[PDB]
């Protein structure tokens, strides 16, 4: 009664040792506000600065320490790379969007890169402007979403290089981010007109829209939760960063609205469906704040904040399959400095050294539920769940 | 209804969050009989031990801020919840106070006792010096907390503490009480037993004061009877003391009276300020806050201002803040803190402690 | 109402076009706490970081004219538009300044931030040395812009710049501030933290000067106390400095004091003139313009005239132009340029940048 | 028979040129009585002050490499020549050692005392870091001289010093002794007087070590008693310390433990190398020489190698040279230098000093 | 003194902390070695310095 019932009220962040970091990495200098980093249990992908065109550095997780300046990179784009996203169903497939108005899908060798990679597997050319948004389908296999600066959202079939759907007359201004829902049947997007839109891609219709979700003119984000709600980070009229929770069945007023501070930089939300914990990481900030989303009011509970002395240029989150379960680790964040990638370990303090069933429920596995052909027909399936107990040592 | 417990070396103040003054203030003593019973309770804690001290041997479970006996320590806490506050400890969250630079082992035992013996639903530990700054409504200042066991100087700037500049002086009210006993023998009065120590402590709290100029006051007392005062013993005898009124508190500013090599409270405060950054010393000079019962002598604030001014540069404004309630500043600041809506995130649940241990208490605490 | 923003290594000057002086002048520093908060903002930029520097670690986003952290660089610009000027960047065109021989990558990042992060309607980037010539009302001359990060010598003849004759000297006010810190230790004063760096910088800006004859001044300081000056520290302590007043600025003319192999500012200016064509050296000798805060030392113009005269032929007339407002010459020239009727053709629209990219910025800019 | 005197902040080493080890090594302390004599020498210097330290107030004439009292400084020198060495200072030339970047005023006073007070026939002052490199038999390398008052990093290449690359760290053995005193209070042991400072210093010199992995060592110390050691006090009491063995030396690599904003000795050494020319950094990486008593911790060479390797490029070979006799490297190098045939030209006569003054001492010395 | 020699002359009533910029008697080009007040004049003092001169003030 005195203390709100929670398991993550004492989660603390702890950066890894110096020898476990990645140094001498020329991180990208693009003003586009993206994560600049994508990490799977196998490789680490960081967008890097190239003299000509664009490239991103893909290196194995075991390759820590100082990185050679002549290390091979994935340099195939003729323009700077904006977004990178690993395939959830294939640890060696990554899609990258660049300023050359194209989307390329790459195949990474098992042991890494020995020579520079220039020829991709599939080149997607459907955008007339730069593509800064990429999101793989959580369930359907080889289904990729790309949203360029032409205010056009495209659904691609990576296997057949086919454009499944085209959504043009749905965003009047610049699109900030696009996030799929749990099953993959819907996706939410934040636009420059301060409007949150829930759109069905297979039907091309607007499900729900909230105009002026955040009154500020600064960039804002919108992501989908596991239970089916929308968590948005934005700014107020007084240039104060806010967090909001929206019900897709009732958007007249937000369920929650909390103000964090008055600093600049867009807030990038990192959602963990297993723990229902949202990690808010602002660009240029030196702190990581995590909040728990529950049904009890005010539906947004501040847990704690990890504080550092160096601002972050980007940040990627390791999925559940790559975490160290035996050490009660629930999240790992690869914080990007200007010349270094510093992993940060989020650990739930527990006296017992055994496997914690409550901390690790069943998580989505690397096996696709449906296929591209099946998903187009209208089939909906939940992600296949695996057990994290086998990872205990 | 959260509980605020400020347990010191000499006195224990307890009460409820939101109140203006502690509801239960009793000496932190445990008395045991030293004679044999001839007519047809083996320990007394607090005021009941003070009313029967003639047949008891009084012992302080805390000496110089160090708990010398944890069995007697639990008696003080048990007497607080059940006999003084008359509440169930398992139904109220408890806010506790700790000395600056408190050892983690001391905090672990205090946390373990509250959660395992008294089964408190929630518990938090706060720094006494920080709480003293809460009561004065300040975020910047250096707190000279002089209690019964030890004296501490904690500089705080804009809500940020400077542990490297925290200085400790092993000289407090109990050391002054023993010094008064020693110098009262020179006048012909012999106090030796532990029961008579409380009598001398009452004399110190009622007749002692700090002289602005010690040498002038000594000359005045040697040529006049104006400074003379009388005290009535519990058995009806009246004792009379002269220069001992200001000689006993003078050991605070001249520790050499006790054979100590350390410097006085005025120099300890000045040295703590000098250990801070240069850009923050100006704010610490004008925000010197006095806390604790030992700082309750009449004229101690004027002497503190005069001594520090002679040490600080002439261009600095020395301001000594001595609120009339500073004897309970630590508890009042804790009551204010425990009532803040933004403090509810700092509570540590009993269920969280069981599954996590004392590691979550070292974090969330400073 | 066009904005003129002059961002340097140490100081940022901002204001409105047409004004005679910058409205906002604040240090280009970002401070972060280095202690732990104990009382129930993770970064401070500009003056608010200077007022809290005791508990902060001050860092310069620009070092040696190179932006070492673009995340902190955006904080300076955000603090300029919203906290200093209190204007909306999307409603006013912004005129920016760039160092001579500015890398194209540096200009691309600055252009991208203003058009995407701040969404400015129009933007233009001008050369600092060219703008400093505008404030003096001249079209021909060599500008020695010595600031906080780097010293530049830019010869301009009849409105035509000579990039091949532009010389760079990695020695500016910040290097002199560090040198003053080193030589102040010889007198018994220890300044080590970043907070004390700003204190020493204040000493340099108030007590330092350039001696016409260094050897004679050293002899005068070694046999008299007339060159002694006193400075009061923030904590009220007073320090006295003697020959360090003119020894610190002497590193500008004798870089060997810092272990540097390069030549002094007088020789760098002379070498830049000799790199030009013979027919234009006569006009550059008589039009030597001093710009930046590092040229504000008393007697630096007389020393510069004496040193250059020795290097130059006897028949050439050496004239050093040191306007009293040369600390803000870059901003003043920018406000003059942005107020011209013929400058409206040099603006670059946000819409033009979105459809053409940074290619149109490399053109129309020098 | 020339004399080699190596006077430091904490210890004074003296002897004769040509010997392999100093003949007299005594603490650089001056003790004065703090009680009143009741039974029918007002100062004690060196070992006699250490034997009577229970009734004396021990004071160091040198603090942080700065002589805070020249009257007590002459007592150390007088005790050196007459009591320890038992020689006449007027019959033997004296070779003295000075800290890097020594102020000229400090050198003038030392020269004046040696010639006017002790009337030495000849005298010379050498840099301690250079003498440390003499003992190792090298002409190229960077010397990390950490002692009792201050830590210095001096890079030398082919016998040429680089004063601009010399870095200073206000953190040495005495700061670690005070830190051990602070963290021993968390274990229940109270050391406050100056006499107990020498006891804690003895504990540090006997039980402290540097952990290769600090966090791993803390985990080992928190789950086992293998890192536990016992120390016997002079009065027979036995104290026991655990993780404090490696926590106290860790302040060298993490100065934030003391609230200091500066960097560790590993980064200070790395930063000094980076301040040198690029063509000489390779030789400095492989010739890192440790000197002083503060570098005598077990495992400090391995930790320094690991920390510097993480900073330097992977293609550089990091070699830390830690000779077993490095506690006396400055004296041993001075003994070697004073015995060289090509050194007799560097002596300065008393007659020359009388007719010329300290000017001839600033020359011939670096 | 940083250069030359000087001695501080202050009234007996001027106690307490003395300003670092308090005026001194700085006329010698070398450090002052001895000073002696005139017995017959409380306002006349003679000083000897390392410059081999004696100055009466
Ligand atoms: N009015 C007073 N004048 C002088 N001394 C006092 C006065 N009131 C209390 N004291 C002394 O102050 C000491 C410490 O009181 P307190 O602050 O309760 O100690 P603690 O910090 O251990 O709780 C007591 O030993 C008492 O003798
Ligand atoms: N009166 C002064 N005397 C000497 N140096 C000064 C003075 N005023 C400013 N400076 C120096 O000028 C430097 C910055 O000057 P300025 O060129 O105006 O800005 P920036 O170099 O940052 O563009 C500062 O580092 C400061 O030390
Ligand atoms: N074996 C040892 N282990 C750790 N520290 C030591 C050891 N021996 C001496 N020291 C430390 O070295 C410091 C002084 O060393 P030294 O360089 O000889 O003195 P100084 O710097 O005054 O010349 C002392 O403070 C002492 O604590
Ligand atoms: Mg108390
Ligand atoms: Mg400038
Ligand atoms: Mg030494």
């Amino acid at each position: 009664k005195v203390v709100r019932q929670s398991k993550f009220r004492h989660v603390f962040g702890q950066p890894v040792k110096n020898d476990q970091c990645y140094e001498d990495i020329r991180v990208s200098r693009v003003t586009w506000d993206s994560t600049f980093c994508a990490v799977n249990p196998k490789f680490l992908a960081v967008i890097v600065e190239a003299s000509g065109g664009g490239a991103f550095l893909v290196l194995p997780l075991s390759k820590t320490g100082r990185i050679d300046k002549a290390y091979p990179t994935v340099c195939g784009h003729t323009g700077p790379v904006l977004d990178i996203d690993w395939c959830p169903h294939n640890d060696e497939v990554i899609a990258s969007g660049s300023e050359d108005c194209t989307v390329m899908v790459w195949q990474i060798p098992e042991n890494g890169l020995t020579s520079p990679l220039t020829e991709p597997v599939v080149v997607l050319e459907g955008h007339t402007k730069r593509v800064g948004i990429i999101a793989w389908h959580p369930t359907a296999r080889n289904v990729l979403l790309s949203a360029g600066c032409d205010n056009v959202v495209l659904i691609w079939n990576v296997g057949t290089a086919e454009e499944l759907y085209r959504l043009d007359s749905l965003h009047p201004d610049l699109i900030y981010n696009v996030s799929w829902n749990h099953n993959g049947s819907l996706f939410c997007s934040a636009c420059k007109d301060k409007s949150v839109r829930i759109i069905d891609p297979r039907r091309g219709t607007l499900v729900a829209e909230r105009e002026k979700a955040h009154e500020g003119a600064r960039p804002m984000r919108a992501i989908f939760l596991a239970d089916g709600k929308v968590f948005t980070t934005g700014f107020s009229r007084m240039s104060e960063r806010q967090l909001a929770l929206w019900d897709p069945e009732n958007l007249e007023e937000p369920m929650a609205l909390q103000e964090l501070d008055s600093s600049n930089g867009a807030l990038l939300p990192f959602y963990d469906p297993d723990t229902s914990v949202v990690y808010v990481c602002g660009k240029g900030d030196s702190s990581i704040r995590y909040f728990e989303i529950t049904e009890e009011p005010p539906y947004i509970h501040f847990l704690n904040t990890f504080t550092s002395k160096e601002p972050q240029r980007g940040m990627g989150s390791m999925p559940k399959r790559g975490l160290e379960v035996s050490k009660c680790e629930i999240a790992r964040f690869y914080k990007l400095h200007e010349r270094k990638c510093e992993p940060i370990v989020m650990t739930v303090p527990r006296k017992s050294d055994l496997f914690q069933d409550d901390l690790y429920p069943d998580t989505a596995g690397p096996e696709a539920a449906l296929e591209a052909e099946e998903w187009v027909s209208g089939r909906d399936a939940d992600p296949i769940l695996i057990s994290l107990r086998e990872a205990y040592v | 209804a959260a509980l605020v417990v400020d347990n010191g070396s000499g006195m224990c103040k307890a009460g409820f969050a939101g109140d203006d003054a502690p509801r239960a203030v009793f000496p932190s003593i445990v008395g045991r009989p030293r004679h044999q019973g001839v007519m047809v309770k083996d320990s007394y804690v607090g005021d009941e031990a003070q009313s029967k001290r003639g047949i008891l041997t009084l012992k302080y479970p805390i000496e110089h801020g160090i708990v010398t006996n944890w069995d007697d320590m639990e008696k003080i806490w048990h007497h607080t919840f059940y006999n003084e506050l008359r509440v169930a400890p398992e139904e109220h969250p408890v806010l506790l106070t700790e000395a600056p630079l408190n050892p983690k082992a001391n905090r672990e035992k205090m946390t373990q006792i509250m959660f395992e013996t008294f089964n408190t639903p929630a518990m938090y530990v706060a720094i006494q010096a920080v709480l003293s700054l809460y009561a004065s409504g300040r975020t910047t200042g250096i707190v000279m907390d002089s209690g019964d066991g030890v004296t501490h100087t904690v500089p705080i700037y804009e809500g940020y503490a400077l542990p490297h500049a925290i200085l400790r002086l092993d000289l407090a009210g109990r050391d002054l009480t023993d010094y008064l006993m020693k110098i009262l023998t020179e006048r012909g009065y012999s106090f030796t037993t532990t029961a008579e120590r409380e009598i001398v402590r009452d004399i110190k709290e009622k007749l002692c004061y700090v002289a602005l100029d010690f040498e002038q006051e000594m000359a005045t007392a040697a040529s006049s009877s104006s400074l003379e005062k009388s005290y009535e013993l519990p058995d009806g005898q009246v004792i009379t003391i002269g220069n001992e009124r200001f000689r006993c508190p003078e050991a605070l500013f001249q520790p050499s009276f006790l054979g100590m090599e350390s410097a006085g409270i005025h120099e300890t405060t000045f040295n703590s300020i000098m250990k801070c950054d240069v850009d923050i010393r100006k704010d610490l000079y004008a925000n010197t806050v006095l806390s604790g019962g030992t700082t309750m002598y009449p004229g101690i604030a004027d002497r503190m201002q005069k001594e520090i001014t002679a040490l600080a540069p002439s261009t600095m404004k020395i301001k000594i803040i001595a609120p009339p309630e500073r004897k309970y500043s630590v508890w009042i600041g804790g009551s204010i803190l425990a009532s803040l809506s933004t403090f509810q995130q700092m509570w540590i649940s009993k269920q969280e402690y069981d599954e996590s241990g004392p590691s979550i208490v070292h974090r969330k605490c400073f």
